[PDB]
């Protein structure tokens, strides 16, 4: 799984995109009288002639900058969250099914746990949508939505596979047992000397 | 729940990222220029406040790519709350930070480190990191301190935050011109390095010079940023032999290192304020002229009341 621009990348150009809706009313040129007033024979410096103070000049302090960091803090925050989980996706293609048969061995029945969330982790998968939309930021899982799609369907198939199995051998034993214990019921002495 | 473990655990081979480094610098440093000319784009757009940068190191040994990230922060105080966008526990750990002085202007080289010392130092400790934790880092970056191959003392990391450290000063190439327009002297020089040396110590930092018009040590900037943030192999020496651009490594430091820059100076015995011995540059431009104030109606006119009663 890779992200064709980095995560930084939806960082950066919204910084940018900010930048430009700040220069829009920041960089516009100062009044000044220098016009005709020449007695200051200086280059205007750059903090005076393009009008660089406004972010001080702020009624309401910097809370403004404040709030606005913050938004990209919650917007690409919680996205590269749902990248993260994209990326957890990484394991069906490196991963012992031996490792999980053992470490869960013998749970309820068999599994029977997991079996359950893989299903809930259908999610953010399998859907009409392709492209994940937050904000300005759309994040589009085009070039997986099927390739992950296989992996993923054919890991469940052998897991549930693997799980029905012993479910009818235990099964097996279920109705062996029950069929013998049900004949040693029915041998029926009720009335013995011995 | 049940996945969150199992898929979590099988985890392959991968190379740290997340890092964070962090430049705060006086306004008109150009530490933005140094920034993004070492990022390899010559120039990107400045602004205003906190500047983001996603450094991209690549390592051609792993054949791996990463991203850093170069958080550099505007000068002005009035921007220094927006710092809590920078570092925070979660990111403070692995975060390296240098300050930038520009050269083109030694007289407001220490007070704005200062004044870093000061914001970051603050900043460290209103997001209250627990005690321990502050403590675990610190002792680990004294010990990381002590271990420099290619120490203890008084005054070594006496006050320190615990994360690397470095002092780029750039614009290095300038010091030739106010070398002979300012007739600034050589021994002025040795008084700044040593000074800003001193400095280092006290905070254990690695101090490099680096222009920018000379593409100086940008090379070994990049190098020296990747070993520090990253671990990479490190090999350049301690290059502190030309006084035109040195670098210092964290831990080569020592006191007596530094008295050997002080041996060969005797202008002014270096215990001195910095600025004593450095020469104020004066303002150019002029006070705009006075107000040309009219006399009000009133006063004047009871002036006149005052000159016809003397009739």
């Amino acid at each position: 799984i890779y992200l064709n621009p980095p995560i930084e990348e939806c960082r950066y150009k919204l910084y940018q995109e900010m930048f430009a809706w700040k220069m829009v009313v920041l960089s516009l040129p100062r009044i000044q009288s220098q016009r005709y007033q020449v007695g200051v024979h200086y280059e205007l410096t750059e903090e005076e002639k393009f009008y660089r103070n406004a972010l001080t000049r702020m009624p309401d302090g910097p809370v403004a900058l404040e709030e606005s960091y913050s938004a990209v803090m919650g917007i690409v925050s919680e996205v590269e969250q749902y990248v993260k989980v994209w990326l957890q996706y990484q394991c069906l293609w490196d991963m012992q099914a031996e490792n999980i048969y053992n470490r869960l061995g013998e749970d309820l029945n068999k599994w029977q746990a997991l079996l359950v969330q893989i299903r809930k982790a259908r999610g953010t998968f399998d859907n009409a949508e392709t492209k994940k939309e937050f904000g300005p930021v759309v994040i589009d899982y085009g070039k997986v939505q099927s390739k992950v799609n296989l992996k993923y369907d054919s890991w469940h198939k052998e897991v549930l596979s693997k799980f029905g199995q012993m479910l009818g051998s235990n099964m097996t034993e279920f109705h062996s047992q029950i069929s013998k214990s049900r004949q040693e019921l029915e041998q029926h002495s009720v009335d013995t000397a011995s | 729940s049940s996945i969150l473990s199992e898929v979590s655990t099988r985890a392959r081979s991968k190379l740290p990222s997340g890092k964070n480094i962090l430049v705060f610098g006086e306004d008109g440093s150009g530490k933005t220029t140094l920034m993004t000319k070492l990022q390899g784009a010559e120039h990107g757009k400045k602004g205003r406040g906190l500047e983001y940068l996603y450094l991209s190191v690549h390592d051609e040994d792993r054949d791996d790519h990463t991203r850093c990230n170069v958080w550099i922060l505007d000068g002005d105080l009035y921007h220094k709350g927006l710092l809590k966008f920078a570092v925070s526990a979660e990111s403070l750990p692995e975060t390296l930070v240098i300050f930038v002085a520009d050269m083109s202007r030694p007289w407001t080289v220490m007070e704005s480190l200062q004044k870093w010392a000061s914001v970051l130092r603050e900043h460290i400790d209103k997001m209250k990191i627990p005690p321990e934790k502050m403590r675990e880092l610190e002792r680990k970056f004294v010990k990381d301190f002590q271990d420099y191959m290619e120490p203890l003392g008084d005054n070594v990391l006496t006050h320190n935050l615990g994360i690397p450290v470095l002092v780029v000063c750039t614009k290095c190439d300038a010091v030739s011109v106010l070398e002979k327009e300012h007739d600034y002297r050589d021994e002025h020089l040795d008084f700044i390095q040593s000074h800003l040396r001193r400095f280092c110590l006290q905070y254990g930092a690695a101090l490099i010079y680096t222009s920018v018009k000379e593409e100086k040590n940008l090379d070994l900037l990049y190098k020296y940023i990747v070993h520090k943030t990253y671990g990479f192999h490190f090999t350049t020496p301690a290059l502190v032999v030309e006084k035109d651009a040195v670098f210092i490594p964290a831990g080569w430091d020592n006191e007596k290192k530094i008295a050997i820059l002080h041996e060969n100076f005797t202008t002014v015995k270096p215990e001195d304020a910095y600025e004593d011995f450095i020469v104020k540059p004066p303002v150019r431009k002029l006070v705009h002229d006075k107000e040309l104030a009219a006399e009000d109606e009133q006063v004047f006119l009871m002036k006149q009341q005052s000159l016809l009663a003397k009739q």
